Formats: C-alpha cells, structure tokens, sequence
C-alpha cells in the first residue's frame, strides 16, 4: 500500500498492477474547493471505475467513479469496516451496511440515517446477498450495478414481501432457507397477479417463471435431498388470494405424467 | 384483383425508409406459378402498414394501377433434393426496370452472381446455405442471414433495387405474430429488420468459416444432447464422401442420421403416452356439458408438450440440415459445382432413376414452382394462346394428354405457354361440368349405400389463383387429410374441414394465408417420399379384400393417373370402421367393407367418374394404384416456419398453437437466463459456503458451552469421528504450544458435515492446482477450462475464511474470546490440499502430530506453511477475479 505525497493512495498487487483505492484527509482539503472535478481528474489519470472513498479521521465519504455525486457518512466512526454496496435507484442516495454494527445506513444526498438493523447485507458482482433483520419483514433495495437478490430468513414469523415494482426491476428474486425452523406460517407476498407465472422445476429448484417478463423466482430446494423435510413455506399472491403450500404445488407437478418433467399455470393448481 | 394503393409512389420515392416503416410482404408471390421474367408490380394494402406485392398484367402507363416495371423471379420448391435451381437474367446498369422480386423466403436462399461483363444471374435455390455452392458470388442471403437465434423459426422479404447506380440486396426480416386470437405479419422487433448488401468479393469465405464452425457448434450441442439420454457417441464422425449422388441416408451421414432417429424417438415414445391421454380428453370433452372443467387440463397437456418440442425439435432440424448442407458442400469439393447445379430439368433423374409419379402429380409441381428460367415468349405464349396453334395438338385431346405433352419439354417456350393456356381452360371446363354441376347425386348416393358420418369439404378453396386450380390441390390435402383422420378420428376431420371452410371463407385472412403457405411445400417434400411405399396395381375389389385383411390402423391413397382418392380403415374401438374421401367431393365413412365397395364401386364405375380421373385399364372394373401411407412419418414433414403437418391439423386455431410456442419461449429464455448466469452459481456458492460457517460456529460455540473451554482451544475438523452409530466425539486442542488436546462427546453431526462440505471443495482445488515453494500453478496454465470452476471453488473457500475472520472480529468489537476457527479451517485446509491429511483411515497419531506441527507454524511440507498457502489462495483468487467476473469487483477487493 503506497501513499504518494500528493494524499493518494494505491494498492500495487503482486504483479505490478498499480491501483487507486483513496486520498487522504490532506488531498481532499489541496483539493477542496473543486473536489469533484479533482476526482475526476484522478479517475481519469487512473483508469478506474466503481467507487473511490475520501477517507479521513473523523468523516468518511464515498465517490462514485461512474457519476458526479459525492456521499459523506458524517461523524460515524471509522474501523467498522464500513461497506457500500451502492448507489440507489427509485429513491435518492445511496445504501451503506456496517458489518460491525450489523445496520443497514442509507447515506442521503444532504445527510445520513439508519434503515434497518439487517444481520447482514453484502453484493457479489451483479448479485446482493440480503440476509433477515431484527424484525423480520423482508423486502428488497433498488440498486443500480445490481439486476439479482438472495432472500434468506430466520426470525420469528418472519415473511417475505415483494413488491410489484422490485419485481419489475430484478430479473431474478432467489429464496433460502436452513434445516431449522422458523417458523410455519412462512409467508411469501406475492403482488403480482398469479395468472401469469408458470411452474417447472430444474433438477432440484422449483421456479415460478413469469412470461409477461423474464422475471424468475427460484425457491431453492424443494426437490433433491432437503425435500423429505416437508417443512416448506406458503406463498400468498394476488388475485383469489387464497394460500397455498408448496406441498400442493409438488403435489400438482406429480399429480400428472409431468412428474417427468413439467409445465403449468397456478390459476390451475390454485383452483385444483 | 385488389386494387392497389398509391403508396407504391412513396415506396418509390425512398424505398429504404418504407421498407424500415412498413412491411412489405411477398405471398402472392409464392402462390403464383412460374411468374414472367419481366411483368408489372405492384402493392396492395392489407391493414396498419402492412402491404403485399402482386405481379398483374396492367400497364405501367396507367399509373392508376399503382404498378412499375419490375423483374420477377419465380419461388423455387423446398425438397433438399433439388439439382435445378430457380434462376433469372438481369442487366448490370439497368435501364427497362428498377426493381427485382421473389416469393418469400423460408428456408432457402437467393444468390446474386456476376455471369459477365454486363449481367447478373440471380438465383433462387431452394437449399439451405446455397451461396457455399455457385462460384462467382457477389451478394447472398442464406437461411441463416434471416434465422431467429434459438429456433428453427425464421422468415424475410428479400428483394433488389437499383440505386445510386449500383444493384443492392435487401433483406426485410419478418415475422408472424398473434395479435388477438388472429395473426398479422409484424416486421421483427428484437433485432434490424432491415439489412443490405453492395456486391462484394469475399462473401464465400466469409459465409464458409462461419458455416464450418456452426457445423462444430451443433455436433457439440448433439453430442451434448445425447449424452443428457445416454447414448453412446463413439465412432459417430463423418465419412469420407467416396461416391455417388445426394441422398438422405448417404454412409458419409449415416452416423448422424441414426443419432437423430433414436434420440428422436427417446423422446417420441415418452411423449406418446401423454398423446394417448389427450385423446381420451378429447373424446370425454366432445361427449359432456362441464367443458370448462377439463379444457384447461387440455391446455396445460399442450404446453407440457409443446415444451418438449421447443426443446428438441429444432435441435434435429438443424443436425438435419448442417448434415445435408455438408454433404452437398462434399459433392462440389470433389465433383465441381456441374455436379452441384444444373442449367434444366430435362436431364431426368433424381432419387431414383425412376419414381412413376403420377402425370397429373409431375405436372402440379412443374407448375407450383419455377425451376430455370421463363422467357418472355412464354409469356407471349400465354397471352396468345387463343391464336397460337400447336403442332400435334387438338380440341379433343384430353387434359391428360395435354399434360403429357407438355412435360415432353419439347415445345417452344411460346408452345409450352399456350398448351398450359389451352390445359387450364380445359381442365376448369371440364371440372365445371363433371363434378361441380353435381356435387349433390353425389351425397345421396354416398348416403343410400349406407354411410354413418359425412363432412363435405369447401367446394371453392383453392390453393393458386392461376393454372389449374382444381387438380392440385389433390396431393397436399390428401397427405394432410390422412395424418387428421390416424391421428384425431372424427373430431380431426371435423376441425379441419372448419378450417378449410373458414380459410376458403376469408381468403386473404393471415390464417389463410399461412394454410395456403403451409400446404403447398407437399407438393414434393422428400420426407413424404420417406413416408412412402408404392405397391403394385389393383383392381378395386383387391383393394377392398386388402382393406379387410389389414390389422390396426391403416391408410391407404390411390393416386390415380389424374387424382388422388384417399380410403383407409380405423379399428381401435367403436368397431371398424372404413373411410372414403374423394377432393372433389367429402370424407365418408362406413361400418362394413361390403357397404364400403357398394358406394365406391357406384361412385366410381357407377358414374363414370373413374374415367374422368383418368384411371388404368378398361372403363369396367379401373384399376388404381395405391400407396401405404406411414403415418408415423408423413405427420412429421416440415412444411416450413417449424411447423409439422400435425400442427396445421389439430384441434385449436394456429393463433393458439403460435401463441403457445411464444409463451414457452419466453418461459424458456427465462429459465435459460437463470442456468448459466455464472455470477449467480458462484455467489449461491458464496451463500453456501458462509450458511456452513455459522452453522459451524453455532455447533462449535454450543459444544464448548456444554462443555468447559475457552478460546485457546481449536476443533480439530480432521479428526472427529462417530463413536459407534449415532452419537459423535470431537477433539480439540489447545492452540499454544503444548500437547493438551482433550476430546469431547459431541453428538451433533454438523462436526461431520462441515468436514464433507469442505473436502468437496478441496478436492477441486487439489485436482486443478499444484502447491509450489508456496505458490499455486494452475494445472496445464490459465489457458485451460479448470481455471473456470477451481476459481469458483477457490472464491468461495476464500469467502469462507474470510467469514470467519470477519466474524471474529465482529466479536472481539463487542465481547471477547472468539475461538478464533480461521485458524482451524486454514490448518485443515493446508493438510487436506497437501494431502497430509487425507480420505480413509488415518493414524490419530499421525494426523495428531501433523496438526501440532501445523499449529507450530514450521514447514510441514511443500516447503511451505499454512498462512503461505492462505495468502496464495487469496493471491490466485483475487487474479482470477478478472476469469471470473471481469474485474471491477465492487464491494470487495479495492479495499
């Protein structure tokens, strides 16, 4: 790790690969005055993309390389290992998680705020992996570099609550859960209408495949080796709105000669 | 005819931005024979943008027939088979006309070539990827210019235009699509639907590479395909090409041919028995009120199948045509192109070096394509034909003779156009008088012989507008007619006879349209001659005793000399009963074979009409061919746009059947989004391999809160083991210096499980990687696949350790005395990739010893120690973060 005299900080790998990663509290106060257009300047010396972060002792700020805003934390202390996951979308600022804390922070454009106490939040390429609050009602975060979301849940009663626009804006909603149980009346809310998705199963996924768009839900082991627990959740959904189990939604898919393999629209196995 | 729309001025005036903005379709160009070499086209309209292209005889110089000068080029057929191709003529720096036409394309491919200094020859060749096959090519369409990614699906409006000087190749790609329970043609919306060629020079290079690797690419895919059903590969390449004509069947394809049949009909026999059950729903939906009951089980039977289609069927379509058009592309490498194209027809030969077909048939097809070119005197020909005379011709020769005559080949293009003239004007003539002025004696003969069912059929549908509309119709509908009544029984025929009626009703409707288009290409699809067997001659009361002596279903055509009867037997229930259909007339059906000869021999002899069809032998007792229809085969032919014969003969609307292969295709596209997204398979890994690690700690912090321990003491995951059945013992060891380990009764098995979960891993990153001096060198370098999944397995060890840690320090942030596990799972991990530790029974004592030695931080082995190999699992991992994801990594490395 190498800090030139100017406040800038590089990361040299073990090959020679120079990379920026930040500027001290000297280089954001040289550059103050004209901060943005001076980052620019230096994400354009470096070819680097993604996020550059003003560290510093007391206030901590991140630059997002791809746009013109700058996000300052504030006064929240430093050595938390303070993540950021992204920029938002749909809503103004961006998203911040404490691993330290176990807090979800949302940096404002004028301020910060605590969201939510989630026990973790993490992103993996084009993929967040999203993990139960305190209080346990889950629902996701729009997110810019992002298009896929794993779910998992363990709190008492908790539920799933997916809304009409997060599932117009992700591709793939992924679902988790371990051995031991949460609770049984694990509800997933469903807001779009039931008439349009599509049931099949990969080898051991089942999945409801919309068709109006390619928005898949994946519930990620009803078949194979964990299907013997027979422990599994309930899916609300508009519509008729009544509950079913995906117990009998198996059941539907061995029901026919698809116990091969199969295909098939909910308002049947719903009205079954 | 359609009187047509001024726009042809704006089409005219910009032709590339109307092209882009409406969709210029090309159907009466299809179902047109043999247009003129030259002629006036013009557009009508038929809805919102939509216009179509017809030839007409009306002058230019009205230019209220909206219509230019233009040349035609006639549709040339769809059999794979076929050494003539359509061709036609036309000047470099034209002056006459400004604009060149064909029938739509589907499945074939136009060919522009620079004959001489002064002309192109552009050529329709109905095989696929044809421009590998002439020489001199300068622009080109082939199938796959046009093809839908994915499908067999695919169809585009092809057409030239002269501008700026220079002739251009444009391609407007289409689609049909459902709109509303009916279908319209749309211009394609996911990709350019238009695109254009100047003539070039490198075209057949550049067609040949990417046909080459495509060829690869779908062997791969087969051979994939048939590894999912188990069948075994070996030996299946290509043979040397060493002699002889095309063929399906050829040895040099024989290897792939087999391959697609059995795995083909892995899947035909699987699908079947659900086949079977929707029947029996079908037969229990005629007969009960609650339709709506089991209609949607009807619905979800379709889909399940459907899927099943989508799936595989394209996929030995196109084995199927890499396959052929390879083998064509062998024939020019060693024979020349002389081999490969021919200038015309009368050469005679083709899969056999005779086939018998039928006058009546040879002549339908001789005039529902082109096939060479078509002078304007043939043309003359036509327009004169009232005064032209013809040598060896009269008045009272029948149409027969005439159509005999005029496939001789002998006459003048000018001859050959007034003897057509003269045998359509006869041939209508005569259907005129013989069976339209009495399709009613016919019903009542056929219903006083004692038939139990009748459907009449469409008097007035046609499947061309000009020639000969009555006769050849006969040789499509009959094949089609044959797969309804095996494969759907009465309600087959009910539901196709309502199509013919509506389609016959809304001629220019998309569905009528789309039938018209779907049953022509079975005129002469070589697949039906796979589908054949041409017995002997019989007499008709053979024919009946042959009838009564056949077991199961069966089926039978006569195609006699000038017409094709259709008679067969079904016997599956409901007794036997026996079936008659004549084109001319309807379907009829009968409970006992002496019924069935009492109505067929009166029909037939009774009236004549077998003499009017042209039958063999004396007036008295005709004898007919026959033809033993497979069923099994003949519903499986393309008829183009993936359609089988099957599908434009089933019980529901075309709209419904493409509405079907839309959603399943979205369905598909979806799931196929989800299958390969690397990123998500890897960051579920990800989400595993951290789920095992709370599990872990969780049983770890658990068993040493029983127990009495504390942060100096480190489960040795090498070591646990089941004390007998169902209960587990665990040692841990004081990670200080001494030898104080101490074991503890455990009974959790997650101890186990975790140790199972890991070694999965480790056995990849032991199988691709070698540990070196403390470094790790991808086996065989990066250059070789096993970067691509020992990263994955690599990125989600190092997620795993760095759970740990960053759980550790979590709680010393807010506590004390972590266990401090990182240091566990490193040791374990170095053990078990140096394979100090590994799989069957080891020495307590041993493993002990190696992981004190370990914990004392000194070189075990490889000259090198554990927090080495953990820097060089994060050092490998974070490079091929590049293989992996691209680089760019956010919220990860730039720390």
């Amino acid at each position: 790790r190498l800090t030139t005299v100017k406040g800038e900080i590089l990361l040299r790998t073990h090959d020679g690969k120079l990379q920026l990663v930040a500027v001290d509290k000297d280089w954001q106060q040289d550059n103050l005055v004209r901060l943005s257009q001076a980052l620019a300047e230096v994400a354009g010396q470096w070819r680097v993309k993604g996020v550059l972060t003003l560290q510093g002792d007391d206030t901590q700020g991140w630059f997002d390389v791809g746009s013109g805003q700058v996000f300052s934390i504030g006064g929240i202390p430093a050595t938390d290992n303070l993540r950021f996951i992204g920029i938002a979308v749909g809503k103004k600022g961006a998203y911040v998680y404490n691993p330290t804390d176990q807090m979800l922070y949302q940096v404002k454009e004028s301020g910060a705020q605590k969201l939510n106490h989630y026990a973790d939040v993490e992103r993996i390429g084009s993929s967040l992996l999203l993990q139960d609050g305190g209080k346990g009602d889950l629902s996701p975060m729009l997110i810019a570099g992002v298009d896929s979301v794993v779910l998992h849940g363990g709190a008492g009663s908790d539920t799933y609550r997916l809304s009409q626009t997060m599932w117009s804006y992700y591709r793939t909603v992924v679902i988790d859960n371990d051995d031991p149980n949460q609770v049984l009346d694990r509800l997933i809310i469903l807001a779009v209408d039931a008439e349009k998705i599509f049931v099949s199963r990969h080898e051991d996924d089942l999945m409801l495949t919309d068709s109006v768009n390619g928005t898949v839900l994946v519930i990620r082991k009803v078949f194979g080796s964990q299907a013997v627990t027979h422990r599994h959740l309930q899916i609300d959904l508009e519509g008729s709105s009544s509950v079913i189990s995906v117990d009998h939604l198996v059941k539907g898919f061995t029901r026919l000669g698809t116990a091969n393999i199969g295909l098939f629209e909910l308002p049947w196995a719903i009205e079954l | 005819p359609r009187q047509g729309s001024a726009d042809i001025h704006q089409f005219v005036t910009d032709p590339v931005l109307f092209a882009k903005t409406h969709t210029v379709s090309a159907e009466a160009l299809v179902r047109s024979g043999r247009l003129p070499a030259e002629g006036s086209a013009q557009l009508v309209k038929v809805g919102s943008g939509l216009y179509e292209l017809e030839y007409t005889e009306q002058s230019a110089n009205d230019i209220s027939s909206s219509s230019i000068p233009a040349y035609f080029l006639g549709y040339n057929g769809p059999n794979q088979a076929n050494a003539v191709p359509a061709y036609v003529d036309i000047p470099k720096r034209t002056i006459a006309g400004n604009f060149l036409f064909t029938g739509t394309l589907s499945g074939g491919s136009l060919v522009v070539t620079s004959l001489d200094a002064n002309t192109f020859r552009v050529y329709h060749d109905g095989r696929v990827n044809s421009s590998l096959l002439y020489d001199n090519v300068v622009m080109a369409v082939d199938y796959k210019d046009y093809q839908i990614a994915g499908t067999a699906e695919g169809l585009a409006a092809a057409y030239m235009q002269y501008v700026n000087h220079e002739w251009q190749l444009v391609l407007q790609r289409q689609e049909y699509q459902r709109d509303g329970q009916m279908l319209r043609l749309r211009l394609r919306d996911d990709e350019e639907p238009l695109s254009i060629q100047v003539a070039d020079s490198q075209v057949v290079e550049r067609n040949q590479a990417q046909f080459v690797a495509y060829r690869e690419q779908i062997h791969q895919q087969l051979k994939k395909v048939a590894t999912q059903f188990e069948v075994s590969i070996s030996g299946v390449s290509d043979g040397v090409y060493t002699e002889g004509e095309f063929s399906p069947d050829h040895p040099a394809i024989a290897a792939w041919a087999k391959l697609c049949a059995e795995v083909y009909d892995r899947i035909n026999a699987d699908t079947k028995q659900l086949v079977d059950k929707r029947n029996k729903l079908y037969e229990n939906r005629r007969n009960t009120i609650r339709r709506d009951l089991i209609n949607q089980q009807i619905k979800q039977l379709n889909i399940t199948l459907e899927y099943y289609k989508a799936q595989y069927d394209t996929v030995l379509r196109e084995a199927g045509f890499v396959e052929q058009s390879w083998l064509w592309q062998q024939i020019k490498a060693k024979n020349g192109s002389a081999a490969v194209v021919r200038i015309d027809d009368t050469a005679i030969q083709g899969g056999g070096k005779q086939r018998t077909d039928s006058v009546g048939e040879r002549y339908a097809i001789s005039e529902a394509y082109q096939r060479g070119a078509r002078g304007t005197g043939f043309s003359d020909g036509l327009r004169n034909f009232r005064e032209i005379e013809i040598p060896g011709v009269d008045d009272k020769m029948s149409a027969l003779e005439m159509k005999r005559l005029f496939l001789e080949g002998k006459l003048t293009s000018e001859q050959q156009g007034a003897l057509s003239g003269r045998i359509t004007e006869t041939s209508r003539a005569e259907y005129i008088d013989k069976v339209l002025r009495q399709t009613a004696v016919f019903s009542e003969d056929f219903h006083d012989a004692g038939s139990v069912f009748d459907r009449l059929v469409p008097q007035d549908f046609y499947l061309s507008l000009v020639g000969d509309r009555s006769g050849g119709r006969c040789y499509p509908l009959v094949r089609a007619m044959t797969v309804a009544l095996a494969s759907g029984g009465e309600a087959g025929i009910n539901s196709l006879v309502q199509k013919l009626f509506f389609a016959s009703a809304d001629p220019q409707a998309g569905s009528s349209t789309l039938l018209r288009n779907s049953l022509i290409k079975l005129h002469s699809n070589v697949e039906a001659v796979q589908a054949s067997t041409e017995l002997g001659q019989f007499g008709l009361s053979e024919v009946v005793s042959r009838l009564a002596a056949t077991t199961g279903t069966s089926m039978f055509a006569l195609n006699t000399q000038n017409h094709s009867m259709m008679v067969g037997s079904t016997v599956t229930t409901e007794g036997r009963r026996y079936y008659f259909y004549d084109p001319n007339v309807g379907i009829f059906a009968f409970d006992n074979t002496k019924s069935l000869s009492r109505a067929m021999e009166q029909h037939l002899v009774g009236r004549r009409l077998a003499v009017h069809y042209g039958s063999f032998g004396s007036k008295s007792a005709p004898a007919f061919n026959l033809i033993e229809i497979d069923t099994g085969k003949m519903a499986e032919v393309p008829v183009g746009n993936g359609l089988n014969v099957a599908d434009l003969t089933r019980f529901e609307e075309l709209s419904s059947v493409i509405g079907q292969r839309r959603q399943v295709e979205q369905v598909m596209s979806a799931q196929e989004r989800i299958t390969e997204d690397l990123q998500l398979s890897t960051a579920l890994q990800a989400f595993d391999a951290e789920q095992w690690g709370a599990r872990f700690e969780a049983a770890s912090t658990r068993l040493a809160q029983e127990h009495q321990l504390d942060s100096r003491w480190l489960p040795i995951i090498a070591t646990t083991e089941e004390q007998g059945e169902g209960r587990y013992r665990v040692q841990f060891i004081n990670r200080d210096q001494p030898e104080q380990t101490r074991w503890l009764d455990t009974d959790d098995s997650t101890f186990v499980e975790f140790r199972r979960f890991v070694d999965e891993h480790m056995s990849v990153l032991n199988e691709h990687f070698t540990l070196e001096s403390g470094r790790m060198r991808p086996r065989g370098g990066v250059g070789e696949a096993a970067p691509v999944d020992g990263l994955n397995a690599g990125f989600a060890v190092q997620a795993l350790i760095q759970w740990f840690s960053d759980k550790n320090r979590h709680d010393a942030a807010n506590g004390m005395a972590s266990p401090d596990l990182a240091t566990a799972l490193k040791v374990h991990s170095y053990l078990n990739f140096v394979q100090m530790v590994h799989g069957g029974v080891q020495d307590v004592i041993k493993v002990t010893a190696l992981v004190r030695t370990a914990l004392r931080g000194e070189v075990v082995a490889a000259q090198t120690s554990f927090k080495e190999f953990a820097l060089s699992l994060g050092h490998t991992v974070n490079e091929g973060v590049g293989v992996l994801f691209g680089g760019a990594m956010i919220g990860l490395d730039a720390y």
